[PDB]
C-alpha cells in the first residue's frame, strides 16, 4: 500500500561539493508521516541522521540538512560537506503520528540509495612508496596521489599470491592504495608504481 | 545517550535448526517502551518483524507465519532475544533490533537501531579452523622520515562467514580512531581482509591494537590483536 523509493540507487559525490539525495512516497500524503533518515558507512551501521523537523544526531547538524518537500511527497537530505566518512547507503524511513487506536509505532522503510565519494578535481600528485613486510607477506603502500588511475607492482622473482588492491581517499582529500601478496624473495621484495605516465620506487626513498 | 548492542555479527546454522538472536540495550530505560526487531532480507527493504511490549504482549508483522518467531525481554540483564525456529533458506537476511529513545520531552523522540547480525543458513557442518588468523604489518623505517608518520595493517584471512568487523584503538585509551580497509576478499571457500591505520608524529611511542569482530573467534569473543609502539 505505502512505499518509499528513493530517487537514484547510487549517487556519486565528490568531497565538498553539496549533494542531495531525494527519496519519494508512492501511497500516501508525506504529511500524514514523519519521515527519518538513516544511514550505513564503514564501521558505524545503521546511525540515526534526522528526523521530521530539525532533529538531528549528535554531529549530523553540521554537516546534513533534512527537509520536505510536501509538494510531491518527496523527502530530503542535503549533504553539505561529503567526505569520506559520508561514504555509504541512505536508507529513507517514515511513520505514522497518534492513530486512534493501539496503532504500531512501526516504520517503513525504503530502498537505500548508496552514495560514492571520491576526491574533487584537484591538480596530479606524484604518490610516496613505501613497503612493509613479514615473512613472505609484503604489502605495498601509495601514498598521496592523484589522479585515480594507478598501477601497483610488487617487484618478485618467485611470487606466491597477490590480491586485490585498494584505493582509498587520504585525509588530504587525495588517494592512498595498498597491495598485499605473499612471496618467497620477500626479502628482496620492492614496489615499483606505475601514476600519471610517472615511474615510482620504493627505493626511490631509501 | 544509549545504545543497543548486537554482537553476534553474524550466526551460522544449518537447515532446520533454530537460531537465538540477541540484543542488549544499554544506556537507555527498557521498561516503558517496547523492543522491536527488523528483518532485512537480501535484496529486500528493511521490514518490521516482530516486538514485545513492556506488558509482555507480542505482535508481528502481517503475515508472519505461525510457531515461526519469538522474542522476549530480560529487563534485569537489559537484553531481548529474537528466536528463529526451523530457520531456512529464506531466513537469510540481517535481523536488527530497534527502540525509541526519549530526548527531553514528549513529541522529541528517536528510534535507535543495533547494528545488526546476519544469519547464514548453510547445509553442512564446518569442521575446520575458520577463526581469522592475524598478521602483524609494521611501518617502513622510510615512511617515518615522511609526514613522520607510520602506517600498521593486520592482516586476516583464511575466516570463513566472511561477515567480519575490522577498527583500531590505543592500547590504554581505547577510544576507537579513523582508519580504512579493503574490501573482503574471497579465498577458495575463505576470506581475506585487511586494515591499516596511519598514526600521527605524536602516537608513535603509544601502543596501538587491531581489534577484530568475527563469528568464529577463538572463545567466542573479540580477537585484540597487539601492535608494538615505535
Amino acid at each position: 500500500a505505502i512505499e518509499l523509493v528513493p530517487e537514484h540507487q547510487t549517487v556519486p559525490v565528490s568531497i565538498g561539493v553539496p549533494a542531495t539525495l531525494r527519496c519519494s512516497m508512492k501511497g500516501e500524503a508525506i504529511g500524514n508521516y514523519y519521515i527519518n533518515w538513516y544511514r550505513k558507512t564503514q564501521g558505524n551501521t545503521m546511525t540515526f541522521i534526522y528526523r521530521e523537523k530539525d532533529i538531528y544526531g549528535p554531529g549530523f547538524k553540521d554537516n546534513f540538512q533534512g527537509d520536505i518537500d510536501i509538494a510531491k511527497n518527496l523527502a530530503v537530505l542535503k549533504i553539505l560537506a561529503p567526505s569520506e566518512r559520508d561514504e555509504g547507503s541512505y536508507y529513507c524511513a517514515c511513520d505514522t503520528l497518534g492513530m486512534g487506536g493501539e496503532y504500531t509505532d512501526k516504520l517503513i522503510f525504503g530502498k537505500g540509495t548508496r552514495v560514492t565519494v571520491e576526491p574533487r578535481s584537484q591538480p596530479h600528485t606524484k604518490p610516496s612508496v613505501f613497503v612493509m613486510k613479514n615473512g613472505t607477506n609484503v604489502a605495498c603502500l601509495v601514498k598521496e596521489f592523484y589522479p585515480k588511475d594507478i598501477r601497483i607492482n610488487l617487484v618478485s622473482s618467485k611470487k606466491i599470491t597477490e590480491f586485490d588492491p585498494a584505493i582509498v581517499i587520504s585525509p588530504s582529500g587525495k588517494y592512498n592504495a595498498v597491495k598485499l601478496g605473499k612471496y618467497e624473495d620477500s626479502n628482496s621484495v620492492t614496489c615499483s608504481v606505475q601514476h600519471d605516465n610517472k615511474t615510482v620506487h620504493s627505493t626511490d626513498f631509501e | 545517550a544509549g545504545h543497543l548492542e548486537q554482537p553476534q555479527i553474524s550466526s551460522t546454522k544449518t537447515l532446520s535448526k533454530t537460531a537465538r538472536l540477541e540484543c542488549v540495550v544499554s544506556g537507555i530505560t527498557i521498561s516503558a517502551t517496547s523492543v522491536y526487531w527488523y528483518r532485512e532480507r537480501p535484496g529486500e527493504v528493511i521490514q518490521f518483524l516482530v516486538s514485545i511490549s513492556y506488558d509482555g504482549t507480542v505482535r508481528k508483522e502481517s503475515g508472519i507465519p505461525s510457531g515461526k518467531f519469538e522474542v522476549d525481554r530480560i529487563p534485569e540483564t537489559s537484553t531481548s532475544t529474537l528466536t528463529i525456529h526451523n530457520v531456512e533458506k529464506q531466513d537469510i537476511a540481517t535481523y536488527y533490533c530497534a527502540l525509541w529513545e526519549a530526548q527531553q520531552e514528549l513529541g522529541k523522540k528517536i528510534k535507535v537501531f543495533g547494528p545488526g547480525t546476519k544469519l547464514i543458513i548453510t547445509d553442512k557442518q564446518l569442521d575446520a579452523d575458520v577463526s581469522p588468523k592475524p598478521t602483524i604489518f609494521l611501518p617502513s623505517i622510510a615512511e617515518t622520515k615522511l609526514q613522520k608518520a607510520g602506517t600498521y595493517l593486520c592482516l586476516l584471512e583464511k575466516f570463513f562467514p566472511d561477515v567480519i568487523k575490522i577498527h583500531w584503538e590505543e592500547k590504554k585509551s581505547n577510544t576507537i580512531l579513523g582508519s580504512q580497509e579493503g574490501n573482503t576478499m574471497k579465498t577458495n571457500d575463505t576470506y581475506m581482509k585487511f586494515s591499516w591505520l596511519t598514526v600521527p608524529e605524536k602516537s608513535l611511542d603509544k601502543e596501538h591494537r587491531c581489534i577484530v569482530r568475527h563469528e568464529n573467534n577463538k572463545n567466542g569473543v573479540d580477537q585484540e590483536i597487539i601492535f608494538p609502539p615505535i
